């Protein structure tokens, strides 16, 4: 007779990765967090004096 | 004074089902009243003082 | 009959489920503090707008994890609950007196959130050093609400300690020699005696700044030939053992978790494993100017401390490895409680690891005061003291109250748990390397990128949490009670059944010579 | 000073610092160590389904598991107690140098020769000039010849604090009724920044340390112009 | 371990009533807190 | 050595008077060692078997020397080959030929 | 117990004899020898001794112990 | 006194409902008084 | 078999590949027929059918060792469902950024941080490893 | 000796043994410890 | 017929291969942190001073604009 897993694991375990990542990736990239990465091989110093 | 130990032991075994705190009598229970009331009083009166002490 | 039995208790069940409840509560009170710091670190720039506020939260945070969450649980819940059953014991040696070491403690805690609510709080550290925490820097009634929440929670203790020192050596079954009793009973006789000889001693030094605060004495004060650092050194001597303290109870636990959960009757070399608690236990008050290697000691002293330090790591190996041993040739079974076990080897390994790195005077000049040793002690204390806790508390939730977890629930609650303390504080070593000192409420610009992941990860954790408290919840909802139990000839506390009557070993156990 | 994404200390600025980071590349490679081995045994002994349950004797591998971290323990002690007593060497210092920690900054003496005294506060960030740093700027920078052996000697007129300077290996509590001595030397110019390492109430976060390391000829000049 | 089925079983909805009432306990207060922090 | 070993353990399961409780406690004790009992061992184990009219027993015991090899997939097998004639005078039939390894 | 005792011999009294050894053995290179000072109150002769020359004492270290009139 | 499951408690466990509410009263009061002191000290 | 609470201080049956042989029978109480198989184990076990087996290895067992020991589906639901939580957490960090954080500080603009960067470079912060000796001060240009 | 029908029985199968093993002892037929066969028979 | 396939210490020769596997890794480890790490540091700073120009780098330091005294 099949268990909770047997019937559900598949989903639980495609729809809970597939959530956890759109989330974490719309909260990373689109909602003005400042990470404050390197400069290295991105930033085109400027004069400040 | 005489040995009057064998008098409280009897008093004490007694088998009527009291706490030893109450064992001895009516002047127990006053007084485990004068102690409770004086405790939970004090506690809601300290209460009282931190929410004076907690604002200027 | 409620009151008789809840607030006149003299039954070591009843009292250890009691600490449970008042820890459990208390780790409520910890979490969320520690949530308001890494909201407030989670940004560059102000959150709070009051720095003194964050000063008091990291305090309090402090405070509440270590004597209200950890002591509570580990030696006032699985100590009152475990010890008398895994020794055949019909109660503790002073039944009565155990109830005043538990009513001790709520009324300590009141003291603590006065001293938040009063003036400023106590914005000192966990440390309390003056002349911060003196009148004039911290004038008004919140450290003197602090110092006496401290004398409460350490007469709780000391009577605690007395109590299960007693109960230990005076109440095992005739024929059963100390070398006979659980580890678990060692873990708590060994910390037990370093709350005996310790919280004196913390007690003196903060009487002392309760005496500099208001009866103008000069102990910390240079004006009258004091020395500030006197207070460090008695503080530290106490706060030494204390980490250890907080840790053997947990080492005990996790040794009978790895035994039961590898189906072995015994963990691997028995006679190690005490030889191991009693060497750290000593070495634990030989060591304690390790937390003062920048107040300008002599070199001479500096090697000492460094070299007597580093010792500890050879007993503590033992226990790794026996741990290790333990699982060798085991059929394991893959619990919950043995998913926090293994957590546990690994995690208190990396803060142990780094402990030693700290040992080293030369690099702590530039480790000290730096999220390197937040890093350090949230791995082998915070994660350390929490897994055991957890494992413990899974492995034995079916014993106190007689009906079983969802053991996929514990799991996702362990998976969760897992990332989350990692996230938050493996970053943690990048920014103490890369100088961020503790205790601040901003950081240069540059520390940004990992104290975001640092607060993202303590939301994980904040997720693990409500998920526990939903874990227990539905476990009692639903009523699953034990049938049977495994290993019982190796774990006595099992014997009498879930839960075990409110009094066992009416009729003491059989044990001849 | 540190840089976004930062992994390791800051580049060394002083010989004693060089000495450090060798030291902790050392120690790091055996934490490594350790780590990897105990998390890949714990993988080891529970990726079988063979049983071995019976009383196992324990005294032979206790030896290993005793001696093997005893040595390990020297090889990290030697090399480690090598810096501890090098720092520790007398080097006749050039120039003396106090620095005094007050609620919430700064102040420097330099009392060779004149009473040369001021106080250095950080930048608030409203007023930091372009390309200047959060937190760590400050007004009045700890003036000092670079490639010379300097005493610094901290004390308080208050609470607790503590003078550091990362890149140059160095952090000194300032304790009030103490005077507490450690020897500073750049090998460059520069800017080298710190911060109040002691909790020292609210404003903690805000009592930074920047030395500005010139020619001793740039620093005489300086020193007058500062009386 | 071996236990008896449970004596008052919690279903899925029934776990997703105390899942959902459990987190609001948590997360109400403190977002009330956090929300009005420019108010106080 | 590894045959005094076995002797020991052929002897205690060939006591003609083995009562349940010795067979249990000499199985149970027997699967906590770093081997897979020898056949011979095995052989002694199925007799005591016999001698307890204890069929399920023996089913057991085949089961057990199966678990013990683990990964080793060549022992089983093996140890049933050498102990074919046995099965046979005695009828214990394998677990696999009761579909209990399904 | 003897248990008791023994435990403490070997898991305590001997491992910290082998621990002030080691920390002996570290610091058992030569000190380099002070000046000599020919002190009023050091290298006392008020009767030769009854050994060697009557000058020497009795566990005399030549690279270590001068002579009233300095090292050999 | 009562013994076994759900009585070796000084709460009940008679009803699933009135539990969740003693739950969340229980810890989330524990969770919620940090907020409350740090609000209550940005108040004075 | 049911397994009673009142039987927690007697030996139990359990199905443990490390204790083949547990304390009693899976089941105790027999049948008439089930007495009857019980009488005809006395005699030679093959004169049993392959069904008689069975049940005999039944009454004396409840599970195979095939059957104790199989795996199953519960490592989706754990790994899914963690995700899931930890998919939940990012909501609330989303939450905290638009109604708890407000602006990060003037120094984080992109014009602030290329100043700040030149003067990083000018004071040659980290020229052995860390910063300055990841910039070309020849070409003017990242390495 | 038991006032009752059953006592525990921990048993130290061999001198020094830091394992002790634990286990109900019945009133009637003698039981065995089941690391080492000890036999053990209660007394009421 | 199937041939006797060794029976006894399946799990002691296991432990013991793996053991001597973890120690190969641990000394192949090392000598690619001392190559990596260690040795990339010792050369990062000796090259850096081997013809460092203190004076020049003040020089340019001073001619960016980035001291109070000079
Ligand atoms: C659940 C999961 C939750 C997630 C946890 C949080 C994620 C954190 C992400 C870190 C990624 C870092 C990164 O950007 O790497 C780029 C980085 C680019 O290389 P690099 O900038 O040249 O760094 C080399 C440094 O120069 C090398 O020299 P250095 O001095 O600059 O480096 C020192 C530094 C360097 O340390 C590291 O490289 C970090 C090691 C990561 C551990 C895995 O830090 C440490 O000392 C770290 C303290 C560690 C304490 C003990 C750790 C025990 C380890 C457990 C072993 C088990 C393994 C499985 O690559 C790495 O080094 C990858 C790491
Ligand atoms: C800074 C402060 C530090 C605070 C620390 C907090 C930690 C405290 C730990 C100790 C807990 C308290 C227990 C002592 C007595 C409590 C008094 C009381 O009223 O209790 C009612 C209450 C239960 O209510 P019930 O279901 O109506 O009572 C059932 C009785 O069987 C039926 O009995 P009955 O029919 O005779 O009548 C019961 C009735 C009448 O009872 C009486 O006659 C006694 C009245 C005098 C009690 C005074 C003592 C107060 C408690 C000490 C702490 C303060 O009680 C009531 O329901 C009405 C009174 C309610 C008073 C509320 C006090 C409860 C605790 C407060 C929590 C913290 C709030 C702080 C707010 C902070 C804001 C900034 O007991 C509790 O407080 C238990 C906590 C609530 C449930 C939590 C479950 C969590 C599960 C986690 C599992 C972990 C353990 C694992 C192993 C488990 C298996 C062994
Ligand atoms: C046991 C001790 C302990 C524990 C558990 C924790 C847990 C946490 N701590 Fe910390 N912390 C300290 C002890 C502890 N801490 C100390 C001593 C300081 C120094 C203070 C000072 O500088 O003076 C400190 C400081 C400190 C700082 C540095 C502040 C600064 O320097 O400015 C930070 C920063 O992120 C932090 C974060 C956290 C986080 C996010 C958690 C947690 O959120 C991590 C996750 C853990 C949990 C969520 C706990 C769960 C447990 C329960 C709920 C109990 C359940 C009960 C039963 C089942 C019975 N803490
Ligand atoms: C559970 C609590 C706990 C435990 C057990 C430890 C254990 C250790 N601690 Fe930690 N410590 C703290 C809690 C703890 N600590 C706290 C709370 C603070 C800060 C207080 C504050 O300032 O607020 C702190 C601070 C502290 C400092 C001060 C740093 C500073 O402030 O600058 C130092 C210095 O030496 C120290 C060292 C160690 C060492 C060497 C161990 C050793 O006992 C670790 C031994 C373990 C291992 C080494 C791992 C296992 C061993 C092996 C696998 C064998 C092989 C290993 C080797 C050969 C190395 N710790
Ligand atoms: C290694 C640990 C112990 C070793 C013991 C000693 C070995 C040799 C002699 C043994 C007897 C010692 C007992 C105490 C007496 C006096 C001196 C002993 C201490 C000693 O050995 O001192 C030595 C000198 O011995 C000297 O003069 C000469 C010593 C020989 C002559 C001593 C004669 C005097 C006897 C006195 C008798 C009195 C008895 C008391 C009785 C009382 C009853 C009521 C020290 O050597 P040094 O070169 O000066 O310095 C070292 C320089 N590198
Ligand atoms: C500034 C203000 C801060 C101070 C806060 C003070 C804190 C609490 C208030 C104290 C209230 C004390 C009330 C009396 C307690 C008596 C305890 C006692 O006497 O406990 C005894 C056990 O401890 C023993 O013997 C030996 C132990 C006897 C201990 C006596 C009480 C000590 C109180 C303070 C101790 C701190 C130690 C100082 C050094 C740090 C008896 O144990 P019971 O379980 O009762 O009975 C067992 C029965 O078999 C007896 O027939
Ligand atoms: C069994 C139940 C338990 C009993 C609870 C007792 C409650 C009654 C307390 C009375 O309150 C008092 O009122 C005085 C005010 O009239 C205060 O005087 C003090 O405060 C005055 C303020 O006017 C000052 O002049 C002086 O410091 C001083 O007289 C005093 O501090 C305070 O305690
Ligand atoms: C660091 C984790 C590594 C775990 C190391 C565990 C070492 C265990 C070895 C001791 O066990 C032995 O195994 C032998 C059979 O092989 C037995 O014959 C012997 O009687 C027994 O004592
Ligand atoms: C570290 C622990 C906390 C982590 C974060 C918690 C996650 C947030 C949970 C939701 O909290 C609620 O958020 C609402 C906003 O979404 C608030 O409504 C506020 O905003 C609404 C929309 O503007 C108004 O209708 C309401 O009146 C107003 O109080 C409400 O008070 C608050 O309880
Ligand atoms: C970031 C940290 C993440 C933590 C990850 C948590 C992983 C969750 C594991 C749950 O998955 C299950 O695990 C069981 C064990 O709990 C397995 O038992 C199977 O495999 C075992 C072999 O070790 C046997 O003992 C069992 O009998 C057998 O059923 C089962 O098949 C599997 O679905
Ligand atoms: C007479 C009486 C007898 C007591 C008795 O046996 O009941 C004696 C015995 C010992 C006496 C006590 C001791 O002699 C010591 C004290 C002597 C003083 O002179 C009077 C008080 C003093 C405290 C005495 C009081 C009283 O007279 C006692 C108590
Ligand atoms: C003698 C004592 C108890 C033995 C017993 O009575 O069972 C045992 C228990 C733990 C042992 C110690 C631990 O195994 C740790 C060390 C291991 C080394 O191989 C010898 C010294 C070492 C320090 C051991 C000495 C001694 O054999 C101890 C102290
Ligand atoms: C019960 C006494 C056993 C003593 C064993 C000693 C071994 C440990 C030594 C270090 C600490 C001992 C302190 C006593
Ligand atoms: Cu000054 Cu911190
Ligand atoms: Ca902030
Ligand atoms: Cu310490
Ligand atoms: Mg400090
Ligand atoms: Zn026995």
């Amino acid at each position: 007779a099949p268990d909770f897993h047997d019937k559900y694991g598949n989903a639980v375990l495609a729809s809970g990765a597939t959530f956890c990542v759109a989330v974490w990736v719309y909260m990373a990239t689109q909602i003005g967090i400042e990470w404050n990465p390197s400069p290295v091989g991105r930033v085109t110093p400027k004069e400040w004096r | 004074f005489e040995n009057r130990v064998a008098e409280k032991q009897k008093l004490f075994q007694e088998d009527n089902g009291l706490p030893v705190h109450l064992k001895g009598g009516a002047t127990d229970n006053i007084l485990y009243r004068v102690t409770m009331t004086l405790c939970l009083g004090g506690t809601l009166y300290s209460l009282y003082c931190l929410g004076w002490a907690s604002f200027p | 009959m409620f009151i008789n039995r809840w607030l006149f208790s003299t039954n070591h069940k009843d009292i250890g489920t009691l600490y449970l409840l008042f820890g459990a509560w208390a780790g409520m009170v910890g979490t969320a503090l520690s949530l308001l710091i890494r909201a407030e670190l989670g940004q560059p720039g102000t959150l709070l707008g009051d720095d003194q506020i964050y000063n008091v939260v990291v305090t309090a945070h402090a405070f509440v994890m270590i004597f209200f969450m950890v002591m509570p649980i580990m030696i006032g819940g699985f100590g009152n609950w475990l010890v008398p059953l895994m020794i055949g014991a019909p109660d503790m040696a002073f039944p009565r007196m155990n109830n005043m070491s538990f009513w001790l403690l709520p009324p300590s805690f009141l003291l603590l959130l006065a001293s938040s609510m009063v003036e400023a709080g106590a914005g000192t550290g966990w440390t309390v050093y003056p002349p911060l925490a003196g009148n004039l820097a911290h004038a008004g009634a919140s450290v003197d609400l602090t110092i006496f929440s401290l004398h409460l929670a350490g007469v709780s203790s000391i009577l605690g300690a007395i109590n299960f020192i007693t109960t230990i050596i005076n109440m095992k079954p005739p024929a059963m020699s100390q070398y006979q009793t659980p580890l678990f009973v060692w873990s708590v006789m060994i910390t037990a005696v370093l709350l005996l000889l310790s919280l004196p001693v913390l007690a003196a030094g903060i009487t002392m700044l309760l005496t500099d605060r208001n009866l103008n004495t000069t102990f910390f004060d240079p004006a009258g030939g004091g020395d500030p650092i006197l207070y460090q050194h008695l503080f530290w001597f106490f706060g030494h053992p204390e980490v250890y303290i907080l840790i053997l109870p947990g080492f005990g636990m996790i040794s009978h978790i790895v035994t039961y959960y590898s189906g072995k009757k015994e963990p691997f070399g028995y006679m190690g494993m005490v030889w191991a608690m009693m060497s750290i236990g000593f070495l634990g008050f030989i060591v304690w100017a390790h937390h003062m290697f920048t107040v300008g000691m002599d070199v001479d002293t500096r090697a000492y401390f460094t070299s007597a330090t580093m010792i500890i790591a050879i007993p503590t190996g033992v226990k790794v490895f026996s741990w290790l041993a333990t699982l060798h040739g085991g059929n394991i079974k893959w619990s919950p409680a043995m998913m926090w076990a293994l957590g546990f080897i690994f995690l208190f390994t990396v803060g142990g690891l780094t402990g030693i790195v700290l040992a080293n005077s030369s690099l702590d000049i530039v480790l000290h005061d730096t999220y390197y040793v937040v890093a350090h002690f949230h791995y082998v204390l915070s994660m350390g003291a929490v897994f055991a806790i957890m494992g413990g508390f899974v492995h034995w939730f079916p014993l106190f109250s007689g009906y079983t977890l969802n053991d996929t629930w514990a799991k996702i609650h362990f998976a969760i748990m897992f990332v989350g303390v990692n996230m938050t504080f493996f970053p943690q070593h990048f920014l103490g390397l890369s100088g961020m000192p503790r205790r601040y409420s901003d950081y240069p610009d540059a520390y940004t990128m990992w104290n975001t992941i640092s607060s993202m990860g303590s939301f994980i954790s904040l997720t693990a949490v409500m998920l526990m408290v939903f874990i227990i919840w539905e476990a009692f909802a639903s009523k699953r009670e034990v049938l049977t139990v495994d290993l019982t000839t190796t774990n006595l506390e099992w014997l009498n059944g879930c839960p075990p009557p409110y009094h066992t070993f009416e009729e003491p156990t059989y044990v001849n010579l | 000073m540190a840089y976004p994404m930062q992994l390791g200390f800051q580049d060394a600025t002083s010989p004693i610092m060089e000495e450090l980071l060798h030291f902790h590349d050392h120690t790091l490679m055996i934490v490594f160590l350790i780590s990897s081995l105990v998390l890949y045994i714990i993988s080891l002994m529970l990726t079988t389904k063979l049983t071995h349950t019976s009383t196992m004797d324990a005294q032979e591998v206790e030896t290993i598991w005793t001696i093997l971290p005893a040595i390990i323990l020297i090889l990290i002690a030697l090399p480690s107690l090598r810096i501890l007593y090098m720092m520790d060497e007398i080097n006749n210092p050039s120039l003396t140098v106090k620095t005094m920690g007050h609620q919430w900054y700064w102040s420097y003496e330099y009392t060779d020769y004149e009473d040369l005294s001021f106080d250095s506060y950080m930048i608030p960030t409203s007023e930091l000039k372009p390309g200047e740093l959060r937190l760590l700027e400050v007004d009045n920078r700890v003036v000092l010849p670079m490639e010379m052996t300097i005493r610094m000697l901290v004390s308080s007129e208050d609470v607790l604090h503590s003078w550091a300077v990362p890149s140059l290996g160095l952090k000194t509590d300032a304790i009030p009724g103490r005077l507490n001595q450690t020897t500073l030397m750049s090998s460059r110019p520069g800017l080298y920044y710190g911060q109040c390492s002691e909790i020292c109430g609210s404003n903690h976060s805000f009592m930074p340390i920047v030395l500005e390391l010139v020619p001793l000829k740039y620093f005489e000049k300086w020193s007058a112009s500062m009386l | 371990i071996t236990a008896k089925p449970a004596k008052t079983p919690t279903s899925p909805k029934e776990q997703a009533i105390g899942l959902s009432v459990t987190f609001l306990s948590f997360l109400l207060p403190a977002g009330w807190v956090l929300y009005h922090l420019d108010n106080y | 050595t590894d045959e005094e070993f076995d002797a020991r353990w052929v002897t205690y399961f060939n006591k003609p008077d083995i009562d349940a409780w010795e067979l249990r406690k000499g199985m149970n004790t027997l699967v906590g060692y770093d081997l897979v009992p020898e056949p011979k061992i095995i052989d002694a184990a199925l007799r005591a078997c016999r001698r307890l009219n204890d069929f399920a027993s023996a089913v057991r015991i085949l089961e057990v020397v199966k678990d013990k090899a683990g990964p080793h997939k060549e022992i089983y097998p093996y140890v049933i080959q050498e102990l074919r004639p046995t099965l046979n005078e005695l009828g214990i039939s394998t677990p696999e030929e009761l579909g209990l390894d399904k | 117990g003897a248990r008791t005792w023994r435990f403490l011999t070997f898991g305590l009294a001997l491992p910290s004899v082998a621990l002030c050894t080691l920390n002996s053995w570290l610091h058992s290179g030569h000190r380099e020898r002070p000046a000599f000072i020919p002190y009023h109150h050091l290298r006392i002769r008020t009767k030769p001794f009854s050994w060697g020359d009557g000058n020497h004492t009795f566990f005399h270290n030549p690279r270590v112990n001068p002579l009233p009139t300095g090292y050999e | 006194y009562e013994e076994g499951p759900g009585k070796n408690i000084p709460f009940s466990v008679e009803n699933k409902w009135r539990l969740l509410a003693m739950m969340t009263l229980f810890f989330g009061s524990g969770f919620a008084a940090p907020f409350f002191i740090v609000r209550h000290q940005l108040l004075k | 078999s049911v397994v009673k609470s009142e039987d927690y201080a007697l030996p139990s049956y359990v199905d443990r590949r490390d204790y083949p042989l547990p304390d009693v029978a899976h089941v105790k109480n027999l049948s008439a027929s089930q007495k009857a198989l019980k009488e005809k184990e006395k005699a030679s076990w093959s004169s049993l059918s392959i069904d008689e087996k069975v049940e005999l290895y039944r009454l004396k067992f409840k599970e195979s060792f095939a059957e104790m020991n199989r795996s199953t589906n519960e490592w989706k639901t754990v790994v899914g469902a963690a995700m899931f939580f930890i998919g939940f957490t990012a909501l609330l960090l989303i939450w905290e950024k638009h109604y708890v954080y407000g602006p990060i500080p003037h120094t984080f603009e992109e014009e602030w941080v290329a100043k700040q960067t030149k003067r990083m470079l000018d004071m040659k912060v980290a020229p052995i490893q860390g910063f300055s000796a990841k910039w070309d001060y020849d070409k003017n240009e990242w390495k | 000796p038991s006032i009752t029908n059953k006592r525990i029985v921990g048993c130290i199968c061999e001198e020094d043994n830091s394992t002790v093993i634990w286990f109900w002892l019945h009133k009637g037929e003698a039981q065995r410890c089941p690391s080492c066969g000890t036999h053990y028979k209660l007394v009421p | 017929a199937l041939a006797k396939p060794q029976m006894r210490g399946l799990l002691a020769r296991r432990l013991r291969f793996h053991i001597v596997g973890a120690f190969m890794v641990s000394l192949g480890f090392a000598t690619f942190y001392k190559f990596a790490v260690a040795e990339k540091r010792k050369k990062a700073y000796a090259d850096f001073y081997r013809n460092y120009d203190s004076m020049k780098d003040f020089e340019e330091m001073r001619k960016a604009g980035i001291f109070q005294s000079a």
